[PDB]
RNA sequence: UAA
């Protein structure tokens, strides 16, 4: 009843003056 | 704040397939050019006619066949943008394609990949029907089919495949395999020309099969090696499998390995070739220097056909072919697993037809016949004409026979306003139909077929015959027996008809008993040409062919509408009541009345006609039959409701239901009984130039013009294409664009034989014609540029047409070059002739002043290598075949004659990579600017030499033409010549001073009265200029991998004001300005197929006072841009003091697009009803158009409340209901129904400014 | 007088005509006449990054008082190359014919690193007494900057947007800095031991450091909070450097003699880990083609990688670039050559193969034959190709 | 007007005071040079202001002799250079 | 061990009364127009 | 009038 298509809805990132604000606890090596 | 639309449509074919997708009937031919999917009937004669065409939001990357069960029809597997794969079917009810499901695999190739994605994903089918594969590089996706339709997908490097799989190069599905086997070809250390002396046979093959194991949540594969061959030679590139194993292309070898995985053999195919480095197997040296230097070679394999008790014939045949479009038989011989007599043979073209086509993308076997002796081959071109050949005796007598063609554009490498028309004010006595007006002429081609396509912005008549004062009002012409006699005139306002007797330079006839002192409303021949009927505003007359009258019947109230059929007249008159009257067959001067239905009378009817059609025969007694159409009296009804009935009809009234609201399906049914009429004219009857398709095309009060289409099959239904944008917006419904009715009148008028097309003309101030190809749809053209009052068929196969100003002419349909499809004629000039021909054309400008073309040639010569003296440089080989370089020179085209007039050639390794129409000042003190042509030469030579190049400052003067033929009036003269340091990229003109690009420099010189040109400016640029424009003294230079800057030029103290830079980095292709109001922004169009839109914002906070461009917008192109340009925009209501201006591109694959600016209610408008039209409405492929846009490298840095608008998308608005267009507007805006119409006619009407000039 | 040139016009060029014509990039042959097609490095992906390679030493460079070179950097457009030396002077070469001569004597102490703004706007140079130079490309001195760090300044990186820039120093300190004022943000606390090497995410907002306490760590630059580190580098970590395209990738070099390639996007993951029997030295990506890098030895030895080809050994190795241990490598940013300098006081630039070449892979950077000056005809040749000779040798 | 060469150069910009201000810009190139300006006396000679619409010329280009560095993209000295900043050969030092 | 002035233009050196370039002593000084430039030009408008 |  929506019709098929392709989702787009990407999300905007912050991106400051410092770069763009990421989460940070994704680089523990684990 | 900006709006993209396609002035052209593709026109380069890069797939094709033959199957049954929408009927199976017969097998159809698809075609996709980039993004539309147009599929043909191929005839018995190798005609092309389209049955259905479809337009899709994205670049159609690949096509793929897939059968399902329990319908003979096979699903369309679609591969558009990065890594998307869309499964279509066929709706034969809905007579449309419905997406089956959509598989997205760019997020999983982006996390299975260590670098950035390849940008084209390539599609490979099992032929088993079993599983399809999409490989980016090293990544394949799985797409396994069920014999619910589609298991889930799995996607995996191919390292997890097979273990040494490093660098893949191309991935094949091999045959006669009882499970899905895949063979892949790839180099674990990459070797290239300068790696071959420490690097020996790098590229490996390995075969797997596949056991695909779906699960219902996921789906297993499992692979076994079958074989594997570790030693093969560095450049083979392309895998193209065959019954009993597979052929390698490389560029210098044929490597043939069997299904079990073992080299049989090989053949040398140029002195390049691995001699005597591989020497492991069968060696067959050939000399015929075969190259196949394309990273894909295209080919087509036959399979062998059946004997008549089943054999093999064993004529399975293999055909190459080159970028040149050589075409080349490879024999395999084998009698079982063993192969021999393994040879590759040049097919011999005598009559050289593929002379004028390059790099091939496609070939289809259309008709089979079961022999592979005889081939019918549809083969698409990316520089010529899509060819469809005929191939009769194929052995190692050989011929070869064009069939039919598919226009091809080429590459539109250049784009230029010209006077094509309209270059003598006065035609054949009277002033020029296309008066004033210009067009777009653009280079096409790659090579010799290269040509000039004249992008007509209106259809140019041929004029045979001009008449003055003809005419007041109307005009009718009779044909006693096909003698064009008796041209009645009728002045409505002061109720005089006259006869003209037309056998005798329109002499008047003077006699017969003709109304003279009545406004005649029609009149034609009647009775089978043996009676001539008037019907005056209050009277009807029945005359014979001398004009001595039989019957008169007076009226009431004066008449409005009526309409002739042979033995019937039918008669309208102002209080809305139907008169129907019949002729007497015995012995005439009758006019028997007709009896109506009593449910007519009693509701109003706004126009009628008659018409033959076999739509309602179903709904028929004893007539189930398709031809031997009926005699229907159609009528038109104020609440837009289309009957009919025939003569015996009883007391039942048909509908087409569903027109009333214009829905996208209209089908037939009984009539059972709010005044808001908008239907003015319908008519139904057969277009196209050979294969005459029933059309229903309905005129609106507002002059918009819609079409139905009559399937073939279940007449009694008519569709339209709501997903193709290829008819024309001429009105809006709610009085909307009012000017283009309020003057003229606006009447359809059918012609059966124009020039061999069925065409319909329409009258007002703005003619249109809808013209129909038999390859393509109907479509609207502007026709000329002059009104038209009346229009009445003259002769066989011509019409007379008679303009505001009382003047009549004769047209013909120009169709000698001409090709009537693709939104806008096209006209193809062709400047190379057998006696002189030149190779690409390229850099096309115009000389407004002297009404002159000048293009610039560029053979490809061979190319040798030279050091800083006169010295070959070392590793030179005279014996082989060498890299082709580049002789460039500058033609003098007279557009009078398209005759090059003057020739200039420049010496070796010299390219004109840019050449510019420039007013330049030659003296600022008296402010004197004189039209100079200046070129941009580059010498294309190696890295390691000096760049070099050189800039040519060209007046045209008027010289004495050479007696024996005129248009030689004018001859090049150069002004000033210099050579300089550093390859000269562009050429651009600012404030009457050139700007000219060295190699890593930008120059700006000025030119005196005395011919003396020195420097003034200078600028330093970080690469490599690849564009330039200026808008005043503003600049702006494009570089090749740093976008493009915006330089400011000032005099007298001369300055180059860096002013700003494009943050984001790109290897930009063309520039331009849009400005967009007292605002600034640049179009900018990159590599990678975006269009950016960035804006020059000095008051914005983290600008830098405007050194750092904001970023506004980026749009994905479906191909990449060779060329822009400015051109002055038009305006339909709003005028304001400002001059407005648009960009107009030109498309690699032969489009052409327009960015518009827009206003910001306009904006706000057109983005909320594109907003509406995507999330409410169904599209085509499932595909998004905002994913097929913006999902791009750019799409964080831009303004996400602010992207370009696709006027594609926006144009759907216009093919919806009346009441669906009412909510969609109503969504925001109170009046934003009007005012959406408004500026949608002033988009689509942007470029009209082409035709009113000087 | 006609010298040696290396110009990407004509490539581009061809190039355009390519790309706006549709015609494909043909497939080189092994002969000279086809050293036309080869395109610009911008131009090559995927397979054809094979191309890319700068095996072919094109010119010796040195100038005229033979100084320790401790750092080396192209301008970011590519038209000159920034040679520091040991008595803090500056020198400028030309990259189309590496020839230039005249100093600037920047600063008063060894310059040890040099860095370009991404914009092309500044530069920014540190030295051996801590100060911290700011430079306009057309290098004017705008910032002083006097106690940036204690001790020396080892690196510096901008931020993706080039509002800040992080420094390091044999101090175990890291400090940000907000580019406007030159003012000094938080400082970046930890890393036991001299911290040797830092880099900035190209698009992310994250610090990665090398220091001699084994360690490389991942820093926070609006908290200056740590918030990862590597425990697997055995001895001090000399470099570390994220892809400068992407930034998907963090490759750092230690002195235990191995060079480690992380994939930041999937937790620290450890994608390549080569050993050699020679200490690296220095490392620098490409800067057009990602997944290939370059390392350099302390015996010379340039070797470069291809994470997409072998994960073990590098795609080409060039025995003898140097005779000494060499002390920086620059890309240019078009990528069509490549300049080493190392402790034997000269500049070597390398440029791309040729089609056909008899002296590929021989040339005395390739085999150890440098007999007196080898590499005289090789700086004075007009043509690239040559003839070929013993060795490639010279007089 | 004319489609072949669009009337491009007197276009209503609303950043020209702003390129009136910095640069001391303006979008006509051969505008007269105002008669109150003095290099030397400085931006406050001119009674208009910096909005002037004619042509104030920096000092930079009242030097006698082109700059060889600026030539070559490396003075250090900008608009307080001694030597002309502009591209005029007949200026040149040999 | 003490350097002498090579690129410096001499206007941004001055008499210390480290670095030298005839027998006297000078010291670099910063360029406070470009920088001072620079930061009007970071403000918004102009 | 220079670095
Ligand atoms: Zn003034
Ligand atoms: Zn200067």
């Amino acid at each position: 009843s929506k019709h098929k298509m392709f989702p787009f809805n990407p999300a905007k990132i912050k991106k400051d003056d410092y770069g763009t604000v990421v989460d940070f606890t994704m680089f523990l090596p684990d | 704040m900006n709006v993209y639309d396609d002035v052209l449509d593709a026109t380069v074919v890069s797939h094709s397939l033959a199957t049954h997708f929408t009927t199976s009937d017969y097998e159809e031919l698809l075609v996709v050019r980039t993004n539309i999917l147009s599929v043909y009937r191929p005839t018995r004669d190798g005609k092309l006619y389209l049955t259905d065409e479809f337009k899709f939001h994205g670049l159609i990357t690949d096509i793929g066949l897939i059968p399902q069960k329990d319908s003979p029809l096979s699903c369309l597997l679609l591969c558009t943008g990065v890594a998307k794969i869309s499964i279509l079917k066929f709706n034969t009810l809905t007579n449309s394609i419905d997406t089956l499901s959509l598989h997205y695999y760019e997020g999983k190739f982006k996390g299975k990949s260590l670098v950035e994605l390849a940008k084209i994903s390539t599609l490979r089918m099992d032929p088993g029907s079993s599983c399809a594969l999409l490989f980016n590089n090293d990544i394949i996706a799985f797409l396994p089919f069920h014999v619910k339709f589609t298991a889930p997908s799995v996607v995996l490097v191919a390292s997890e495949l097979y273990e040494g799989a490093k660098n893949i190069i191309d991935i094949q599905f091999l045959k006669n395999f009882t499970k899905p086997t895949i063979a892949l070809l790839y180099q674990p250390k990459l070797v290239w020309a300068g790696n071959t002396t420490i690097s020996k046979l790098p590229t490996q093959y390995v075969i797997l099969t596949l056991n695909i194991q779906p699960a219902e949540s996921a789906t297993k594969i499992e692979s076994t090696t079958i074989a594997f061959v570790k030693e093969l030679p560095w450049d083979l590139h392309t895998i193209v499998p065959v019954s009993n194993g597979a052929i390698i292309v490389g560029t210098n070898e044929l490597a043939f390995l069997d299904n079990t995985g073992v080299l049989q053999s090989t053949v040398l195919l140029n002195s390049f070739a691995d001699k005597e480095l591989q020497k492991t197997k069968i060696i067959n040296n050939s000399s015929l220097e075969i190259m196949f230097r394309e990273k894909n070679t295209t080919s087509i394999w036959i399979p062998s056909s059946k004997s008549k008790n089943g054999g093999s014939n064993n004529d399975e045949t293999l055909l190459l072919m080159d970028l040149k479009s050589n075409i080349y038989y490879i024999q395999m011989e084998a009698e079982g697993r063993l192969l021999i007599k393994f040879d590759i043979f040049k097919l011999p073209i005598v009559n050289d037809l593929l002379k004028e086509n390059s790099n091939p993308k496609c070939i289809t076997r259309l008709n089979a016949t079961n022999s592979n002796k005889n081939m019918d081959l549809f083969i698409g071109f990316g520089s010529g004409n899509a060819l469809v050949l005929r191939l009769n005796n194929l052995k190692s007598p050989f011929d070869i026979e064009l069939l039919s063609s598919l226009r091809n554009v080429g590459p539109i490498t250049s784009l230029t306003v010209g006077k094509v028309s309209s270059i003598d004010d006065v035609v054949k006595g009277l002033p020029n139909p296309n008066k004033n007006e210009y067009s777009l002429v653009a280079t096409s081609g790659n090579g010799s077929g290269s040509h000039l396509t004249v992008i007509q912005t209106s259809v140019q008549p041929e004029i045979e015959l001009a008449l003055k004062f003809i005419s007041i009002t109307q005009i009718w012409n009779l044909k006693i027996k096909g003698r064009d006699r008796y041209l009645i005139t009728t002045d409505s306002t002061k109720s005089r008809s006259d006869i003209y007797e037309s056998d005798n330079n329109f002499k008047l006839h003077k006699g017969g008993r003709l109304r003279r002192d009545a406004t005649t409303v029609y009149i034609s021949m009647f009775g089978e040409e043996k009676r001539i009927i008037q019907v005056t505003t209050n009277h009807l007359y029945l005359y014979d062919t001398h004009f001595r009258r039989l019957t008169t019947i007076k009226f009431d109230y004066e008449v409005i509408h009526v309409s002739v059929m042979d033995p019937y007249i039918l008669v309208t008159v102002s209080r809305g009541d139907i008169k129907i009257f019949e002729l007497e067959e015995k012995n005439k001067r009758k006019l028997l009345k007709v009896d109506l239905p009593e449910i007519l009378n009693e509701m109003v009817i706004t126009s009628g006609l008659i018409l033959k059609s076999n739509m309602c025969n179903e709904f028929l007694i004893g007539l189930s039959k398709s031809q031997e159409e009926q005699l229907l009296f159609t009528f038109v009804t104020a609440d837009n409701q289309i009957i009919f009935f025939t003569k015996d009809h009883n007391d039942r009234i048909f509908q087409l239901n569903g027109v009333d609201q214009l829905n996208e399906s209209l089908y037939i049914s009984t009539y059972q009984l709010v005044p808001d009429p908008s239907i003015k004219q319908v008519m139904i009857n057969k277009l196209g130039h050979d294969n005459k398709e029933e059309y229903l095309t309905i005129l609106t009060f507002g002059g918009e013009i819609y079409q139905y289409r009559k399937l073939p099959q279940r007449r009694s239904r008519f569709y339209r294409n709501v997903t193709r944008n290829d008819l024309a917006i001429t009105g809006a419904p709610d009085n909307a664009y009012a000017k283009g009715v309020s003057s003229i009148e606006r009447i359809m008028h059918y012609f059966p034989d124009y020039n061999g097309y069925s065409v319909i003309f329409v009258t007002g101030s703005v003619p249109y014609i809808l013209i129909k190809e038999d390859d393509s749809t109907p479509k609207i053209f502007k026709f000329g540029n002059i009104p038209l009052v009346s229009v009445t068929p003259w002769s066989e196969r011509s019409v007379m047409c008679v303009d505001d100003i009382k003047n009549a002419r004769v047209y013909t349909l120009t169709t000698d070059n001409m090709y009537y499809g693709n939104k806008l004629p096209l006209k193809q000039i062709k400047i190379s002739n057998v006696l002189d021909d030149y190779k690409t054309l390229q850099k096309l400008v115009y000389h407004e002043r002297a009404q002159l073309f000048l293009v610039s040639y560029c053979k490809r010569v061979p190319y040798e290598a030279l050091g800083e003296d006169g010295e070959k440089v070392i590793g030179y080989d005279e014996n082989v075949p060498h890299a082709e370089g580049f002789q460039s020179g500058i033609l003098l085209i007279n557009p009078k004659s398209w005759k090059v007039i003057d020739k200039i050639d420049f010496p070796k390794n010299s390219v004109v990579n840019e050449m510019r129409s420039s007013m330049i000042q030659i003296n600022s003190k008296t402010k004197r600017k004189r039209e100079y042509i200046i070129a941009g030469v580059a010498n294309a030579t190696t890295e390691d030499t000096p760049p070099t190049g050189a800039f040519h400052i060209y007046d045209v003067i008027e010289v004495v033409p050479e007696p024996g033929k005129p248009d030689t009036n004018y001859k090049l003269k150069e002004i000033f010549q210099e050579e300089v340091s550093g390859t000269v990229s562009t050429v651009c003109e600012v404030s009457g001073r050139f700007m000219i690009s060295q190699s890593q420099k930008v120059l700006v010189r000025d030119i005196q009265e005395d011919n003396s040109v020195i420097p003034v400016a200078f600028l330093d640029i970080p690469v490599f200029v690849t564009d330039s424009k200026s808008f005043g003294n503003l600049l702006i230079i494009g570089d090749a991998m740093q976008g493009f800057q915006f330089i400011g030029f000032d005099a007298e103290p001369y300055r180059m004001i860096s002013l700003g830079r494009s943050m984001s980095k790109f290897q930009t292709m063309s520039l331009e300005f849009l400005v967009n109001g007292g605002d600034m922004y640049f179009a900018a169009t990159d590599a990678d197929r975006n269009v950016h839109v960035l804006k020059y914002a000095p008051d914005e906070p983290n600008s830098l006072s405007g050194q750092r461009l904001v970023h506004c917008s980026s749009f994905t192109l479906h191909s990449t841009n060779s060329c822009m340009m400015l051109l002055p925009r038009n305006e339909e209501f709003g005028s304001p003091q400002v001059p407005s201006f648009q960009n107009v591109g030109g498309q690699v694959d032969g489009s052409v697009f327009k960015i518009v600016p827009l206003s910001e209610e306009k904006y706000r408008r057109l983005y909320v009803i594109q907003q509406q039209i995507i999330d409410r409405e169904l599209q085509l492929g499932g595909l998004n158009p905002r994913m097929e846009r913006l999902a791009n490298d750019f799409y964080q840095m831009g303004h996400s409340m602010r992207p370009m608008l696709d006027f594609n998308v926006i144009r759907r608005f216009c093919g919806l209901a009346i009441d669906r267009r009412k909510s969609i507007a109503q969504k925001a805006g109170r009046h934003a129904h009007f005012e959406a119409w408004r500026d949608i006619i002033n988009i689509e009407f942007s470029m009209r400014s082409l035709c009113q000039g000087k | 007088t006609q010298r040696r040139s290396v110009d990407v016009s004509s490539p581009y060029i061809n190039l355009y005509y390519n790309r706006r014509h549709g015609l494909p990039n043909l497939v080189v042959e092994p002969e000279t006449s086809y050293t036309i097609d080869i395109m610009p490095p911008n131009a090559y992906r995927g397979r054809d990054r094979v191309i890319n390679l700068p095996s072919k030493f094109t010119h010796l460079s040195s100038n005229k008082v033979k100084h320790v070179i401790p750092a080396i950097q192209w301008t970011p457009e590519g038209r000159r190359l920034v040679v520091a030396t040991y008595s803090g002077e500056f020198s400028l070469w030309n990259a189309s014919s590496f020839t230039f001569e005249t100093l600037m004597q920047a600063h008063d102490s060894a310059v040890t690193t040099m860095k370009y703004s991404h914009d092309s706007d500044w530069m920014i140079s540190g030295d051996a007494d801590g100060m911290i130079k700011i430079w306009q490309p057309n290098f004017s001195m705008v910032k002083e900057i006097d106690a940036a760090h204690t001790e020396s300044i080892r690196d510096m990186a901008f931020s993706s947007n080039d509002s800040k820039f992080v420094t390091c120093s044999d101090d175990n300190i890291l400090k940000i800095w907000n580019f406007s004022n030159g003012k000094q943000e938080r400082v970046l606390s930890g890393h036991h031991w001299d911290v040797k090497s830092c880099d900035w995410h190209p698009e992310m907002g994250l610090i990665a450091s090398a220091s001699k306490d084994n360690l490389v760590k991942l820093w926070d630059p609006r908290s200056g909070n740590c918030i990862s580190s590597i425990l697997k580098f055995k001895h001090t970590v000399l470099k570390t450097r994220f892809q400068p395209t992407k930034g998907n990738l963090l490759m750092a070099i230690s002195k235990d003699k191995s060079c480690r390639v992380f994939d930041i996007r999937y937790s620290m993951k450890e994608l390549m880990c080569v050993r050699d029997e020679t200490d690296y030295m220095t490392l620098e990506w490409h800067p057009i083609n990602e997944s290939m890098f370059t390392l350099a030895c302390y015996d010379g030895s340039l070797k470069h990688f291809d994470l997409l080809q072998n994960l073990n050994e590098p795609i080409l190795t060039i025995p003898y670039a140097h005779d000494k241990c060499i002390t920086s490598l620059s890309y240019n940013p078009v990528g069509h050559i490549f300049a080493t300098a190392a402790k034997d006081r000269t500049i070597r630039f390398w440029t791309r193969a040729r089609p056909i070449d008899p002296n590929a892979y021989d040339d005395p950077t390739y085999n150890n034959k440098k007999i007196n000056g080898w590499f005289f005809g090789i700086n004075n040749d007009i043509n690239a190709v040559r003839e070929k000779s013993e060795f490639g040798a010279a007089p | 007007m004319s489609l072949i060469h669009p009337d491009t150069a007197k276009y209503p910009f609303k950043f020209e005071p702003f390129l009136r201000q910095e640069y001391s810009f303006s979008l006509d190139p051969d505008r007269p040079i105002c008669e109150f300006y003095n290099s030397r006396e400085g931006p406050k000679s001119c009674p208009r202001g910096p909005l002037c619409p004619k042509k104030h010329v920096l000092p930079i280009f009242q030097n006698k002799i082109v700059c060889r560095h600026w030539l070559r993209g490396l003075c250090k000295k900008n608009d307080q250079c001694e030597y002309l900043h502009e591209y005029n050969l007949r200026k040149m030092p040999e | 061990r003490i350097r002498r002035t090579t690129g410096i233009p001499k206007k941004f050196l001055k008499s210390i009364e480290m670095i030298t370039d005839e027998g006297k002593f000078v010291v670099q000084v910063e360029d406070k127009q470009s920088w001072e430039d620079y930061q009007r030009k970071r403000e918004n408008r102009q």
